[PDB]
């Protein structure tokens, strides 16, 4: 199958109800050894007489595809309209699944993911408290620049990284559609790794973890627009969908909350919740 | 029969003789030829002087040095000077032609040392004094070699002629990229590069334009030991290819 | 509806665009064509027609004056003499710059192609003369002797009945084309005029006479880059 | 060069709709997601076995 | 090939890894001499007893297209809302790719070059502090207009020169997407130089280098409105992309700093960075 | 009048897919980037040379 | 093309390359190759560890000096630390390998000299004290070359290497009906053997037996003048081919 031929599918429906009448044999269908490491293939009609039921239900949703093909956020990031003075003119984000909870809980339920993504990226704007508040402030346009791994990191928000003359750049005025990107999987290896029980370093040190592989590189904002006598405040929320996706080794989905960005950790958690007591109704 | 280290160069009333060639590097793939009545624009009917211009013309050899730096010199206008093609070159607002170049160095298995030689199109050369502007007779000693420098500094209007950065910014190291050969005296004593007309536009001006720079530059510097033979010269020996000229009036330069 | 999205360029006016637009007037009946002579379908039509140069230039007195247009020859003449000189910018200089050649040139950067100078000889039919028109490629600078004209590209006029001589200067350049402004990249050399022997006439005849000179374009002239001209302005719109 | 394929409708009461798709980019990155491919195979994961395991057959024998 | 058939390609892969056995011969691939001026063409199977592997790799984000198609800055220039007496009223630019120094590197990799272009601007506003910045002012328009070398200069804000009876022009009001224009191969020559070691007159004199060749017309900026009563200054983004492009005689890539838009000059600087020992980890 | 082309897709494990193309403008000039042509000659550069320098043999004899 | 005086060796990540070869001795004639089905006796299945076993490793080098009498190595043994092999070697009671013997020594056309270059097989050695016996020690320093002596007397348990007598009691000039090379500075910058298997047994333990010996004796002794470059060196670099093993166990000495 191609997965980047979106348009080329295949409809596979659910299992039908097979009629059963009563039995009295040799044959167990439902006597079997869990030891083995196989899950009972049964269905009701070995255990039961079924009638004969016609399932056209597909499993349509739970897809691969369809489960994270839905534009989540991964971060949100903020910048002030300023001078070369000023720090917080401009602003940059390390391109990370895991900053996240939710979208990251969805991808770490496989091992290992290959996908193409679309980039949404809303950036909203407001007017920061002041004397000057009252100004007449024109239509504000926004840079965004992926800088690869290895190339200049803006020090200001005036220097010459924001020419982008090899860098992808996206230049957007206010009040439009918010902007959006197709990526490709940009990669070294086969397949992006949600996980990494390895070192950074030969001799079994340096980083431990995930962190190690996924060298994304960032994104930096600014405004173009000069400063308007009251200062603008902008925050961009960069969106993240896996698209074209394919999907190896399925995990047990994450019981322990996040808690760092950089690494796996947690601290122990319970198995489930508590009931009051073993026959409940 | 055949060492492919002999050759034996001959055009118009002109051979050149080597015995320890290392083939030879005919410029980007492409052997000279005359200008197409497609590529043409010049209207009226090029002279085409032959065996008169398309010979060989020994320009002023350079002595090789221990510490000499390295030299240049400038196409056409090396050879405003060499007879007819000069000639032919002061009649003519237009002039085109390829070059056959043969450098020359010869030593002993005793001496020790290794040249780059170059052929770059459009050698453009920043000026010394980056705050104002170079000038022709800093640029080209006609058919004397100008010397490229060790020293970061010169004369005013002179060009920044510091080895390392070629007289125009760049790693020298990488120069390699134009059509170039070596002569390193372990392995050879001549160098030979057949240069097409690598220009812009069809034909040109044959002095505003100095289409081409001859960069020899020594990589390993020149040396040999005890009491064994200190003069050990670099020759020059070019040939125009192909020659053919438009546009005639009278003498000129203004 | 169908899934659309906008790209840059979406909204401005470009003066030079070339879109569909709704009629303001739908299903017009538009007067019928009818054959008028003399239709021009392209500007070098124009540029390939004869004007006469401006050549007697000296001073606003004759240029605001029918003096312009002749230049003045004289009988008993010296041999050498050089009639004018001028380096060729058609559409820059004085001389052809403001022609019917010239004025189609400024709306225009770069032109290219051959150009033909008539000469024309305007004196007594009873008198007789041999001129040298030359044309010299640039690099060199302007001929300063009639020897100098000689070695370029040049035509040896001598008058009698057929009145004109013409003298067809050759695009011979480095590039495919030239700018219509000066440039000292583009230059295309000089055109002078000498006397080759001299005009001589009868007894009583007048000893000065005059040629004039006619200037257009050769089939394979052509422009490019169009651009306003510097030719015509104002400060406020006119009533 | 258009692509026509299936709408997701619905099993109709005791049908194939239509839908058009033209790509406009150079890239199959920028292509719309595969949202129609059904496909699947729990045996990997669900059967892992070397020796197959008949459901009306004893497990261990 | 024809470049501006962009829909017509060709693929070309990378070479595959030969399977090599042991040898004991008198053929050597490795020993050759440099002095010819030639590239030892070897592959690792000329050395070691290499695999078969298949190379699936491209070459295609190096394609010269790919390497500078991606559109870059090359200049910005400023201007207010105002008046005939004020010369900052309106404002122009002398078209040069050398003014800015990271697309300047990439066209200077190759000595001459042959293209189109496409010419996207980034015209941004913002209020100057006034008594008045309260004011309604209303919705921006601007033009740009090229005038190709020998047309009038406009002197004023507001003269006959902004007509644009034969100029190229675009009118563009704020908030809308970016202005974009294509450009066919503009020259007089048969392709672009970004060198020229000559001279300006046939005497060996006036103008050396490349400027002598590449006079390209200029830009005129100035906003269409009539002023609010306080002022607002706009600054307008000229952004190249060299499309269809076809390149000719590589060069070393510039490792001294640039220094004037106008001329090749440089200081010298060191061939690389140096290093603690000639024997490095 | 539309062209119908090629994709870049990737090498896929042990395919073609199209994009349409129309020209709207009367300018070659206006077209899209030619970026779908690999085509490469390091020859030369690589080995500019008279003589044809075989691999296999001493470069010198 | 083709001069028969360069040589180009490559096994496994491995290329030597001369330019003064003098051909290449295969062993009685007989390339090596594995094991066959008919000759063979131990029953399991041999590790053939191919490119990771069969490469060049370089042994240390020793110095020729104008009186140096001469050197010798034992095979396999002195491979027994030598990357890969080694371990196999050491984990294995049975290893069988024939090996590519290229010996290294340049100096130049003003020195003189000229080495035997020869791999004895069972090259049984002769303990210097008659009345006593020999022992490993003497006999062989792994990688490092165990000297001949011009002197004819040792520390106790030495062999008795004065070299007219190659160690083991014959003499020295008929050393050549072994599989050999010489290295004369006028002719030669490099000797190669490539000997095969020769065992009476088809395979062997690696460190019990020393298969052969490799002996380097100098037979016209290294001569130069006035201040030409003292130090000259003779490397031995060797790499086995066709290496298989049998039985395996826990890493193997006593
Ligand atoms: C303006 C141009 C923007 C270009 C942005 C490039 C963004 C690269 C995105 C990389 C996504 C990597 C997903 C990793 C998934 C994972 O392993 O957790
Ligand atoms: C509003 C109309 C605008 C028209 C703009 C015309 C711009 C011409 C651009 C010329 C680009 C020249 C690139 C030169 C490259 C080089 O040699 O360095
Ligand atoms: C195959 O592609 C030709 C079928 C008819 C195409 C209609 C195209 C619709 C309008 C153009 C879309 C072009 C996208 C670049
Ligand atoms: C060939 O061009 C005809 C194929 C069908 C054309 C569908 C055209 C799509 C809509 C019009 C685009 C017109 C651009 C001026």
């Amino acid at each position: 199958g191609d997965v980047q031929n979106a348009v080329e599918g295949a409809m596979v429906r659910v299992a039908d109800t097979v009629q059963t009448s009563a039995t009295n044999s040799e044959r167990v269908p439902n006597l079997t050894a869990v030891e083995t490491g196989h899950t009972s293939q049964a269905v009701p009609g070995d255990t039961m007489q079924t009638r004969h039921v016609i399932n056209n239900h597909v499993r349509s949703e739970s897809t691969i595809e369809n489960f994270l093909a839905r534009s989540a956020c991964v971060f949100y990031l903020e910048y002030k309209t300023g001078t070369k003075e000023d720090s917080n003119s401009f602003n940059n984000w390390v391109i990370t699944t895991r900053r996240v909870a939710q979208l990251r809980r969805k991808l770490e339920m496989f091992t290992y993911l290959r996908f193409d993504m679309e980039i949404t990226v809303v950036i909203t704007s407001s007017q920061d408290q002041s004397t000057s508040q009252n100004q007449n402030a024109p239509v504000l346009t926004h840079q965004i620049m992926y800088v690869p791994p290895g190339g200049p990191i803006p020090v200001s928000v005036d220097d010459y990284s924001w020419q982008t003359s090899t860098n992808p750049s996206i230049f957007w005025t206010e009040g439009n559609a918010p902007a959006r990107m197709s990526i490709p999987f940009i990669s070294i290896g086969n397949a992006y790794s949600n996980f990494y029980d390895g070192w950074s370093h030969f001799s079994q040190a340096g980083v431990y973890g995930f962190t190690t592989l996924n060298n994304m590189g960032q994104l930096f904002f600014r405004h173009v627009n000069k400063p308007n006598p009251a200062a603008i405040t902008s925050v961009a929320r960069i969106y993240f969908k896996p698209k074209h996706v394919r999907a190896w080794v399925p995990r047990p989905p994450r019981l322990c909350p996040y808690i760092n960005s950089t690494n796996v950790n947690f601290e122990p958690k319970p198995v489930t919740e508590v009931r009051t007591n073993i026959i409940t109704t | 029969g055949y060492s492919d280290r002999v050759r034996s160069i001959t055009l118009g009333n002109s051979t050149i003789t080597t015995q320890e060639c290392a083939n030879v590097v005919v410029g980007y793939g492409e052997w000279p030829e005359y200008l197409s009545d497609n590529e043409a624009t010049a209207e009226d009917q090029p002279t085409q002087p032959d065996v008169a211009t398309c010979r060989f013309y020994t320009l002023d050899s350079v002595q090789w040095e221990n510490g000499s730096p390295g030299w240049w010199w400038k196409f056409p206008d090396a050879l405003r000077d060499m007879g007819l093609f000069g000639q032919n070159m002061y009649y003519h607002y237009l002039g085109r032609a390829g070059y056959t170049i043969h450098v020359q160095c010869n030593a002993s298995k005793f001496h020790q040392g290794c040249i780059l030689v170059v052929c770059v199109p459009e050698a453009e050369m920043g000026s010394a004094q980056t705050s104002g502007v170079v000038n022709y007779e800093h640029i080209s000693k006609g058919e004397i070699a100008s010397r490229f420098t060790t020293t970061t500094t010169a004369e005013d209007h002179g060009v920044q002629a510091a080895v390392w950065n070629a007289g125009m910014g760049v790693g020298v190291g990488n120069l390699t990229i134009f059509p170039h050969q070596w002569i390193n005296l372990r392995t050879n004593n001549s160098a030979t590069i057949v240069m097409p007309y690598v220009n812009s536009v069809p034909m040109d001006n044959m002095y505003r334009h100095h289409n081409f720079t001859l960069m020899i530059i020594p990589f390993v510097p020149l040396d040999f030991s005890a009491g064994a033979s200190t003069y050990v010269p670099i020759t020059v020996t070019v040939a125009p290819m192909c020659a053919e000229y438009n546009g005639l009036r009278l003498a000129g330069h203004q | 509806g169908l899934p659309t999205m906008n790209t840059p360029g979406s909204n401005q006016f470009l003066t030079s665009d070339d879109f569909q637009s709704p009629s303001a007037m739908p299903q017009f009946d538009v007067t019928p064509e009818m054959h008028i002579p003399g239709e021009v379908r392209n500007l070098m039509e124009i540029a390939e027609v004869d004007s006469v140069m401006p050549i007697n230039n000296d001073s606003a007195a004759k240029v605001s004056s029918m003096e312009a247009y002749r230049v003045e020859l004289s009988t008993n003449t010296n041999a050498g003499t050089q009639v004018f000189g001028f380096q060729l910018n058609p559409g820059a200089e004085s001389v052809m710059n403001r022609t019917l050649m010239g004025e189609i040139l400024n709306y225009y950067a770069h032109w290219s192609g051959s150009i033909k100078i008539t000469f024309v000889f305007c004196g007594s039919a009873m008198t007789t003369g041999k001129f040298l028109l030359s044309y010299a490629p640039p690099g060199a600078g302007a001929p300063k002797t009639r020897k100098d004209a000689m070695l370029g590209t040049h035509v040896v006029w001598d008058v009698g009945l057929q009145s004109s001589c013409v003298l067809c200067i050759p695009w011979i350049s480095q590039t495919h084309y030239r700018f219509v402004e000066k440039d000292p990249y583009t230059n295309a050399g000089f055109v002078t005029c000498w006397y080759q022997t001299s005009v001589v006439s009868p007894a009583s005849n007048q000893p000065k006479c005059y040629m004039m000179c006619m200037v257009s374009a050769c089939n394979d002239f052509s422009v490019r880059m169009l651009r306003d001209t510097k030719f015509i302005e104002q400060t406020s719109f006119y009533q | 060069g258009a692509q026509v394929s299936t709408q997701k409708t619905g099993a109709h009461e005791t049908s194939i709709i239509h839908y058009t798709n033209i790509n406009y980019y150079k890239d199959a990155a920028s292509n719309s997601a595969n949202r129609q491919d059904f496909t699947q195979d729990p045996g990997k994961f669900t059967e892992p076995m070397k020796d197959v395991m008949i459901k009306t057959l004893p497990a261990l024998n």
